[PDB]
């Protein structure tokens, strides 16, 4: 929440940090931190330490704008930040970036001091770095520079921000467009502009050489993979208005995309098979850390503030696996059951291996199949054009292939997963020999085929 | 009560921190850390606040530590090697280039012994191992003059090679063996001289040892390679980790078993046998584990603590000699790369996300009831996903058999049992009539005699070759090909197809015309370039069939 | 070379008495009884007949007739023939005191 | 095809499950048997089917006249079959009794 | 099929010929809802007299001590097909023996339903459950305030098939099992069986209170037999039919042949003066015209001072002489019996005119010097 008494939460290295502005009377409001932690013995959150920061000026309209970790550029060290607005009723808004250390004590870094109110896409980033908008005008204030700067390019929505290998910083707002946040401006292998209509938030996860194995989700309540913008493995989401994802890991392979929705609800979805594993409702908030000291991420669900005018009542912490914790003997039964859970776990983890073994033999067997039937590159390369209602396929030969000695052809074969039907597919075969700068010497022998289009264009597409 | 606890987490990239590079090192409660950026960190291990933070230039690649001397050695990548007094009169500190010693620049990897420094220097193709004195008196922290260089002639070029110290009993940042082993691996020279010996694993996976009594050389006195460096076992993948292990557990521990790792996870344990000849032989295995492996360590009593990128996993070697397989648990800690082991087991890390974290290893009324509630729900969570996986297993299995019928059909056809039993296709000619004109059609019957049901994945191509003898003028239409998917044919069952062969242009039909019928199986269709095409019949239509009376 | 341990070698010890006892010529059957009273007198006052009644039916592999023919024999036909004949005596002697489930599995064999 | 003389395996038609324009549209954007019958005077059918070919009066001779134009009338003359299950141009079955 | 072209495929789906010459198969073999790795090389000819076969370690563990079996099978099986048959049969055996390792149960039903049904019973009743949740054991109270236990063994699907029920009391227990029937149903049946044999128990209670019951010690609820000693150095065994307990029992007499006669005679005389309204003892005291002693010696009641093989004193002048060097057994034997016992066992080892070898009852080192 965002007010003079109103707080926000966050997570940091197992623990759940509570930032609370408090009207002090002698004076103006003060930041009070509670850094709280989960006992596991008592099944509650116990205060482990506190920090305060004394604010100066007798002016109102003091306001948290957001909270997260960052990593400072001097050290490298994930720090919890806070962004405070100070409004003097002066048509002036300060916007402090304040950092807290180990020490339950702070350090101001950017005052930043605008005249017009800040709103929309405020997202703080690595070298503690504030980037915002009004009317399609992006600006940023790095904590190196100290100075307000404008973004050169002109973009609509700025879905992703964050550091990558070789670049330092980046913005993806139009998926073609692939900036720097040094010298404002590869665009090559992103999601299709076909998606550009419907995508409303993004979340990369892996990057190599350019190739971005990435996720989205849409206005249509979908959720998608891409490996070089190749839309694999779509899920479907149960609620509307799907804001954002996180990731959670949860022990071996149990990796989920834990999605927050604008309708005060959330899901997890089970990567490995894009499937909704679970749905919660009313979710005042959600954070994703190992709150236990197991070494596997969990998730926290906070339920509504109608119950009590208090934060960490109505809570619920879980793995979506072994852990579920929350807010006439029976005992001889437990070591059975627990031991039971643990065996199925052994079964999950063992089938998981099992399946992959199967895959590997299968693959082993095609290659066995391919050497069963049986090096020299006989054909350079395939290409094709569309002429009007004519698909024209062709290729280039090499020396190796003597059309003198070998009648050759060139068929097409359709994919049956599309083509539910027996349409027979025909094609016409031509040889084209062209003499190449006759004014040894190069002949170009090319074999090529043709057939009709509107037969194939049954399913918007085929292979 | 928290078996795992957090101290501080860092500026990662996407993915997270790669392997080889980052290092963690614990002193007593003094701790040291390379995140493989330019920065080495120092932590109060009681309270995970930072004491001391250091900026180097360029990307720190490895550390070691001399406790007696109260010093830390810190390799910058393309520079040489910078040494720091730990008292060292913002909590951020640049090194000055003063603290520079041997700026060799071309050096990958280094270790320490006592009073000795062993570097490993990149060049052109031939890597050579260097060796310097290190001044035993508290002085200016000097290199000295090089005693020793040789060429790793074996070695001819991301993956930073690694070196290890191995001293035998009696004679420090390394490993002592038991004299039986020590003697078995290296031999008499080494044993006699109580020579501390240095093992280099290299990006290939090659694991070479060198005898430091024997590496003393000058301009007039060069290293021979073949003398001096020798090569133990060749893992065919880069090397993450070497140690030694006290199996048979019955501070200077006299290990019995030499441990190597690959990256893809051929690990290599080695032991003493003395078996069956009353003669010493080394028990080799080359087990073959899961995953990319991404850091390793040794901890109390024959237990290796290693990473996959899935999970932090652990092995036992403790109990012929050593063991058939090392089938192996996690402890359900995520991918930490960069691990260590202090012995009291309590091991320490840096989490692949960005996290510095410390693992400690080893009836009420109605909240027993809440326990029961929870435990069912856990299984209620798991069971679904188990079940998921079985159905996947079904697809896999069905597919193999689906393939199996393919292998059987293929094999039967490629055999000449002298009658094309399993699948046949007959072609035969039929004068039709169209719009006015008499046309020639070739009927193409596919007939299944055999059991095998030609499933989805299978597809027929026909190819209609004109005249052969390729011409002066390349014709309009060399040949035509028609292609159809065969579905579910079944045994006994059949398809017929009639084509045109006949004139539209010229009234012009020239012969022999031949129609070869053939089959492709699509591997992908059931779910390198990939299918299989298989050659059925090949029929000549000649001037006799195209007559009509 | 040709050591085989008795088929009841692996079993829980009191079986091993019962059937060790019933090996021994026609007074096998009393000796079986003798054992029952001698294990009402030792600390496992009960004897779990449902253990022994499974064990009997469960089959194991044998290769007999020629050198080569694989078969699956149950315990009952595999163990010593005099132990059969007396067992069966003893079971008329304590029929009431067994559960039906086991008996019927035995008989069918 | 079931009645057909040869009793030879000809593949079953199963014409296209959708129109190509229809398939196109569905993809880009994401029960009782019906009956009719007639009754008619035996005297009318008698007097009209007189020139009486041979054969059982009515039902079979009715069939010979309703398929007199179909090529497969003389096969039903031989088997003298009063009720059969033909196919169609649009691949659906249709059963006709007299 | 007849041929192992189609019969093989139909019986071993998941075994793929890698090679064209169908010589190398690899993949999986199926057994009991569970598919396992197998790698089966042939030579240049289709001969199992020489063939390679390796497993995953998961299978070799599961064909623990059938290794030699299967080598023999390879040399003396004709065909690959029949060899696979034999192998699958052979797995089925392995797993059906070691059924203690190999459950995944169907949790959604299983573990939840068990809590449901035990809740329906009530939480006082359960006494033991094994942690495989296989065995549960329950407690029932008589009108007479006597505890009787019931073992249930549960299968993979409890609610589908009958639980196996093991219980003490002496007539054969009957449980009407339906898939609709549950723990409470078998519970009711069990209470019915208690109340039915109620008289038999009151009779056995009465005996074990008023008299020097000797030969069962802490007698179970199973026992129908009660070897009473009476006066001294004479004893009567009394076996009572449970349905008609009060009815005259078969009874007969051990001790001095001189002392046995008049009692055996007076029984003959007085047997028609049996009555089933009075108790067994209140009929016996007035039939044999005697009293019994109320534990005449309660410490050295009787130690079966007998051979512990032949259960007789005086085997051919030999007494129960030969003993155990153990405080917990102390079981005498005879030289002859113990020699013919230990010499037969595999464990025992023979010195010159001595046998060291395990005491039959306690399996501790015992020595016999002929
Ligand atoms: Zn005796
Ligand atoms: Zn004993």
């Amino acid at each position: 929440m965002s007010s003079n008494e109103q707080e926000r939460l966050l997570c940091y290295n197992g623990e759940v940090l509570v930032f609370q502005l408090s009207k002090g009377n002698t004076k103006t409001p003060i930041l009070h931190v509670r850094r709280m932690v989960f006992d596991r013995g008592t099944k509650v959150f116990v205060q482990k330490s506190t920090g305060f920061f004394t604010i100066k000026e007798e002016n109102s309209h003091l306001k948290i704008m957001c909270c997260n970790c960052v990593s400072d550029f001097r050290t490298g060290i994930n720090l919890p930040y806070i962004v405070i607005e100070k409004n003097k009723k002066n048509n002036v808004f300060e916007y402090f970036l304040l950092i807290l250390h180990s020490t339950n004590k702070f350090e101001m870094r950017l005052s930043f001091k605008l005249g017009y109110e800040m709103k929309d896409g405020l997202r703080v980033l690595n070298g503690p770095l504030i980037l915002w908008r009004h009317v399609k005008a992006f600006f940023f204030i790095s904590s190196q520079t100290g100075k307000v700067v404008s973004v050169s390019g002109n973009f609509s929505s700025i879905q992703w921000a964050g550091e990558i290998e070789n670049l330092g910083m980046v913005l993806l707002g139009l998926k073609e467009c692939c900036l720097s946040e040094e010298e404002c401006t590869s665009d090559i292998y992103i999601i299709p502009p076909a998606y550009s209509s419907v995508v409303t938030y993004v979340h990369i996860c892996a990057t190599e050489i350019l190739r971005i194995s990435l996720i989205a989700l849409t206005r249509k309540n979908q959720l998608i993979s891409f490996q070089n913008g190749t839309p694999k493995n779509v899920c479907q989401l149960p609620f509307g208005d799907p804001c954002a994802v996180q990731l959670m890991d949860s022990g071996g392979g149990n990796l989920f995309f834990v999605v927050s929705f604008i309708s005060n609800n959330a899901c997890a979805v089970w990567k490995e098979s894009f499937q909704v594993a679970a749905k919660w409702e009313k979710l005042s908030l959600v954070l994703i850390d190992d709150f236990i000291g197991s070494g596997t991420e969990q998730v926290l669900l906070l339920f509504k503030d109608s119950l009590n005018s208090d934060c960490l009542t109505s809570f619920k912490i879980t793995d979506l696996g072994k852990i579920n914790y929350s807010s006439e003997n029976r005992y001889l039964v437990v070591p059975p059951l627990e031991t039971g859970l643990k065996v199925c776990f052994s079964s999950f983890r063992e089938l998981r291996q099992h399946l992959l073994l199967k895959e590997k033999i299968i693959s082993k067997s095609y290659k066995a199949l391919i050497n069963l039937v049986q090096s020299e590159q006989l054909v350079e390369k395939i290409w094709y054009r569309v002429i009007d209602d004519s698909l024209v396929v062709g290729v280039k030969t090499t020396s190796s292939l003597k059309l003198s000695l070998n009648d050759v052809t060139l068929s097409l074969l359709m994919d049956q997963a599309h083509d539910s039907r027996f349409r027979l597919l025909k094609c016409q075969n031509r040889v084209i020999k062209l003499s190449t700068n006759p004014f040894k010497k190069e002949c170009v022998q090319i074999i090529t085929a043709v057939t009709s289009l509107s037969p194939l264009l049954t399913f918007s597409k085929f292979c | 009560a928290p078996r795992v606890r957090y101290l501080a987490g860092f500026c990662c990239p996407l993915g997270g921190l790669a392997a080889g590079k980052p290092r963690v090192l614990c002193h007593e409660a003094e701790v040291f850390l390379s995140t493989g950026s330019e920065l080495v960190y120092v932590y109060d291990q009681e309270g995970g606040l930072l004491t001391a933070a250091f900026r180097f230039p360029d990307q720190v690649w490895h550390l070691e530590l001399l406790a007696p001397r109260r010093l830390l050695y810190a390799l910058c990548a393309r520079r040489g090697l910078y040494c720091l007094s730990l008292d060292h009169p913002s909590p951020v500190i640049p090194v000055d280039p003063d603290a520079c010693i041997l700026p060799d620049a071309a050096l990958c990897a280094f270790t320490l012994l006592d009073s000795v420094l062993v570097t490993l220097v990149q060049g052109p193709a031939r890597w050579k191992m260097q060796l310097f004195e290190q001044p035993c008196p508290g002085e200016d922290p000097r290199p000295g003059g090089q005693i020793g260089e040789v060429e790793l002639s074996s070695y001819t070029p991301h993956f930073l090679p690694v070196l290890c110290s191995v001293s035998p009993s009696g004679s420090s940042g390394g490993f002592t063996l038991e004299d039986a082993l020590f003697g078995l691996l290296f031999g008499a020279d080494a044993t006699l001289l109580q020579s501390p010996v240095v093992l280099c694993g290299l990006p290939d996976g090659q694991l070479c040892c060198v005898i430091l009594k024997a590496l003393v050389t000058s301009r007039s006195a060069p290293g021979d390679p073949n003398a001096l460096v020798k090569i133990l076992h060749h893992l065919e993948e880069p090397v993450i980790f070497i140690g030694a292990l006290k199996t048979e557990p019955q501070e200077d521990v006299h290990c019995d078993c030499l441990v190597a790792f690959g990256h893809h996870g051929r690990m290599l344990a080695i032991k003493a046998s003395w078996d069956e000849s009353g003669k010493l032989v080394p028990e080799l295995r080359e087990y073959c584990l899961p995953g990319p492996v991404l850091c390793a360590a040794c901890g109390g009593g024959g237990r290796v603590y290693h990473s996959t990128p899935s999970d932090l996993c652990v092995v036992d070697l403790s109990r012929q000699p050593e063991e058939g397989p090392g089938g192996l648990p996690p402890m359900l800690c995520p991918a930490s790369l960069n691990i260590c082991s202090v012995v009291s087991t309590k091991l320490l890390a840096l989490s692949a996300k960005g996290r510095l974290m410390t693992c400690s290893l080893d009836m009420t009324t109605e909240s027993a009831g809440q326990k029961i509630k929870e435990l069912l729900s856990g299984i209620g969570n798991i069971s679904e996903r188990v079940s998921f996986l079985k159905k996947a297993v079904d697809q896999r299995n069905k597919a193999l058999t689906s393939l199996n019928e393919a292998m059987n059909v293929s094999c039967a056809l490629l055999s000449s049992g002298t009658g094309p039993r399993p699948i046949s296709c007959t072609t035969s000619t039929t004068w039709s009539r169209l719009q006015t004109q008499d046309v020639l059609m070739a009927t193409c019957v596919l007939e299944n005699s055999s059991s095998f049901s030609l499933d989805q994945g299978w597809t027929l191509c026909i190819q209609v070759l004109t005249s052969s003898c390729a011409l002066d003028l390349d014709s309009a239409c060399s040949a035509i090909t028609y292609t159809i998917p065969v579905d579910q044919l079944g045994p006994g069952a059949r398809r017929e197809v009639t084509l045109p062969l006949g004139p539209g242009e010229n009234g012009g039909l020239d012969l022999p015309v031949t129609v070869s019928c053939t089959l492709f199986y699509s591997l992908r269709e059931v779910v390198e370039q990939e299918g299989v095409c298989l050659p059925l019949s090949r029929h000549t239509v000649d001037m006799l069939q195209c007559l009509r009376f | 070379e040709g050591v085989e341990p008795a088929p009841w070698a692996q079993l829980e010890a009191p079986a091993r008495l019962l059937l060790q006892a019933l090996q021994a010529g026609p007074e096998g059957a009393r000796r079986g009884l003798g054992v029952l009273r001698a294990l009402g007198s030792r600390g496992w006052e009960p004897f779990d007949w449902g253990r022994l009644l499974e064990a009997l039916c469960r089959e194991e592999p044998v290769v007999q007739g020629p050198d080569g023919r694989l078969e699956l024999k149950p315990l009952l036909l595999r163990l010593p023939r005099i132990c059969q004949r007396n067992l069966m005596s003893l079971l008329m002697a304590v029929r009431p005191s067994l559960p039906e489930s086991g008996l019927l599995s035995v008989l069918q064999i | 095809p079931g009645l057909a003389p040869p009793h030879t395996r000809a593949p079953s038609p199963l014409g296209p499950t959708r129109d190509p324009v229809a398939t196109f549209l569905e993809t880009c954007r994401e029960l009782p048997p019906s009956v009719a019958s007639i009754k008619v005077s035996a005297e009318l059918l008698r007097a009209a089917l007189k020139d009486g070919h041979s054969g059982v009066p009515l039902c079979c001779a009715t069939l010979q006249w309703l398929l007199a134009e179909n090529a497969a009338v003389d096969v039903v003359r031989a088997r003298a079959l009063s009720s059969i299950q033909g196919v169609a141009p649009d691949g659906a079955n249709v059963h006709l009794i007299v | 099929m007849a041929v192992t072209e189609a019969s093989l495929l139909r019986q071993c789906p998941l075994l793929l010929p890698q090679n064209r010459s169908k010589t190398v198969y690899e993949g999986f073999i199926s057994a009991q809802g569970r598919d396992f790795h197998l790698r089966i090389v042939l030579p240049e000819d289709l001969q199992l007299k020489n063939a390679r076969l390796l497993c995953s370690w998961q299978l070799r563990t599961i064909l623990s001590g059938y290794h030699r079996i299967v080598q023999q099978r390879m040399q003396h099986s004709p065909d690959l097909m029949s060899f696979m048959m034999e192998l699958k049969m052979l797995l089925e055996v392995a797993l059906k023996n070691r059924q203690e390792l190999y459950a995944l149960p169907p949790p959604p039903q299983f573990y939840s339903s068990l809590i449901e049904e035990i809740g329906t019973l009530g939480w006082d009743k359960l006494v033991y459950a094994d942690t495989c949740f296989s065995t549960i054991k329950l407690k029932a109270e008589d009108a007479s305030g006597r505890e009787h236990l019931i073992t249930l063994k549960l299968k993979a699907k409890y609610p589908a098939e009958s639980p196996d029920y093991f219980v003490d009391f002496p007539v054969p227990f009957c449980a009407s099992w339906t898939p609709q029937s549950s723990l409470i149903s078998i519970y009711s049946q069990f209470l019915a069986a208690i109340e039915s044999l109620k008289a038999f128990w009151d009779v056995m209670d009465e005996i074990d209170e008023k008299t020097w019951v000797l030969e069962p010690e802490k007698p179970p609820r199973s026992a129908t037999a009660r070897r009473i000693a009476l006066g001294n150095n004479v004893s009567i065994n009394i076996e009572v039919d449970p349905r008609h307990p009060t009815m005259l029992p078969e009874c007969f007499f051990l001790g001095a042949d001189h002392v046995v006669k008049p009692l055996g005679i007076k029984l003959s005389r007085n047997i028609h003066l049996w009555d089933p309204e009075n108790s067994v003892l209140q009929n016996l005291k007035d039939v044999l015209e005697i009293d019994f002693p109320a534990r005449a010696i309660l410490e050295k009641s009787d130690f079966t001072m007998d051979c512990g093989i032949c259960y007789a004193y005086q085997l051919d002048g030999t007494i129960p002489d030969q003993v155990c060097d153990n405080s917990q057994c102390g079981q005498p034997f005879h030289q002859i019996c113990l020699y013919e016992w230990l010499r037969g066992l595999l464990t025992s080892r023979q010195s010159f005119n001595i046998i060291f070898g395990e005491c039959p009852y306690c399996s501790k080192p015992i020595t016999l010097k002929m």
